[PDB]
């Protein structure tokens, strides 16, 4: 199986800026190589074929290059619609491989998350469940780090994240991260923390609560 | 106007098998083999296989052995994925075509199938309010509350604040599987405001006909 290896998940672009995405190929697959681009929700769409050439309807700020291991995809003046994920594939010899995928982003000022942490309902209390939710809206760039704390050690175990993509208005990303423990092992426990690592601080930014406690 | 129809999303059980459709249109259907792809949030895109309705049958990708069976059928210009063991192949699928004669690319793709394998049934969500601790309101100008919805199926479920009133500083975030699915929303407020000015969330799952509008409240 031919690899094709797209070493960045996301590039941080501009609008009316360049950009190029960079796939390579495992081995030499010649010129059969394709690039296509796809939007949320949306099948993908075939930009270039045969390593560089424009698929009809296709604008001429799309461009492609390379042929043998190394290909490049261009874009000579980012346009709004053009943040979105472009894959690499090839079709010199099956099995078809697709690259992982290069996702285009915004460049912006960078943002704080806002961190917010919340004690389990008693709704939920009463249903013997217990979620502990911490919000981090806001933050760019997306690096970010999540840990959660219950008296002092780090838990893992019932941690579940989500996250939006990059907010088409303010260009930043947002999360959501929740641990969902039994009211039983919730009830063992006093000290829950959110702590969220991001370059805009030198000292993660932190949320806790004690249970019971004010 | 090449044209391909995929079929509606369907909800399998972890265990049997779903055959899906792809309606071709606007060329002659047996000119062309329809090729078929997968895709998964974690590992992108794979393709599948190829299938001749001229009758060249198959050849499918070493990985999808045969939990992939391709079939087709003239006289009706469709192609069919029958998906056999299904457990971990929750996914969407493409139908996919090559446009020019001499290249592999993929120029047409039909609109994907969403493909959800699950052994749980239809199941209402439950919503729980999210305030800060203590009631209050924060300590800053700005206060955020919360909603979370766990414990339905299938997706989805929509969610508003204020009836829609509320639309600003909202971050509501997408679903993760958990044998019911799960999913939360954040509103962020002038601190003066709540609890002053009231504010609840309205949930809605379509599939269980239920509504739920949990008003958020101060809280010990």
């Amino acid at each position: 199986d031919i690899v094709m290896t797209q070493s960045h998940k996301f590039m941080s672009t501009s609008v009316g800026d360049r950009v190029s995405i960079t796939c390579k190929a495992s081995q030499d697959v010649n010129t059969a190589l394709a690039w296509y681009q796809q939007i949320p929700g949306q099948s993908p769409k075939l930009l270039i074929y045969s390593a560089s050439n424009r698929y009809t309807g296709v604008p001429d700020r799309f461009t492609a290059s390379g042929s043998g291991t190394d290909f490049t995809f261009t874009i000579s003046s980012v346009q709004a619609e053009d943040l979105a994920l472009y894959y690499c594939q090839q079709h010199y010899t099956t099995p078809w491989t697709f690259g992982g995928g290069t996702k285009l982003e915004i460049k912006r000022a960078d943002a704080a998350p806002t961190v917010s942490i919340f004690p389990p309902s008693s709704e939920q209390l009463t249903s013997g469940g217990a979620s502990v939710v911490c919000f981090l809206n806001n933050f760019y760039p997306k690096d970010i780090n999540v840990k959660w704390a219950i008296d002092g050690a780090e838990r893992a175990g019932g941690v579940l994240n989500s996250f939006t993509g990059q907010d088409s208005k303010d260009s930043t990303y947002s999360m959501s991260s929740t641990l969902t423990l039994t009211k039983d092992e919730y009830e063992r426990h006093a000290s829950y923390t959110c702590e969220a690592t991001h370059k805009t601080s030198t000292a993660p930014i932190v949320k806790s609560f004690n249970r019971g406690a004010a | 106007a090449v044209h391909l129809q995929g079929t509606e999303l369907v909800k399998p059980g972890a265990s049997a098998g779903v055959k899906l459709s792809c309606k071709a249109s606007g060329y002659t259907f047996t000119n062309y083999d329809m090729n078929w792809v997968r895709q998964r949030p974690e590992q992108g895109l794979e393709w599948i296989g190829w299938i001749f309705p001229g009758d060249g049958s198959t050849r499918y990708n070493e990985k999808f052995k045969g939990k992939a069976t391709l079939t087709t059928d003239k006289s009706s210009s469709t192609a069919y994925q029958l998906n056999r063991l299904t457990s971990e192949d929750s996914a969407v699928y493409f139908c996919a075509r090559r446009g020019f004669h001499g290249s592999y690319s993929f120029a047409y793709w039909g609109q994907g199938t969403l493909v959800t394998v699950s052994g749980a049934k239809t199941t209402a969500p439950s919503v729980y309010p999210l305030a800060p601790a203590a009631g209050a309101a924060g300590a800053g100008s700005s206060v955020t509350l919360g909603c979370l919805v766990k414990g339905y199926f299938p997706e989805p479920v929509t969610l508003t604040w204020n009836s829609g009133s509320l639309s600003s500083g909202v971050h509501t975030f997408p679903a993760v599987l958990a044998d019911l699915y799960t999913l939360s929303s954040s509103v962020t407020v002038t601190s003066s405001t709540w609890p002053a000015e009231s504010i609840t969330c309205n949930v809605a799952h379509p599939a269980s006909s239920t509504k739920v509008d949990k008003k958020i409240e101060p809280r010990g």
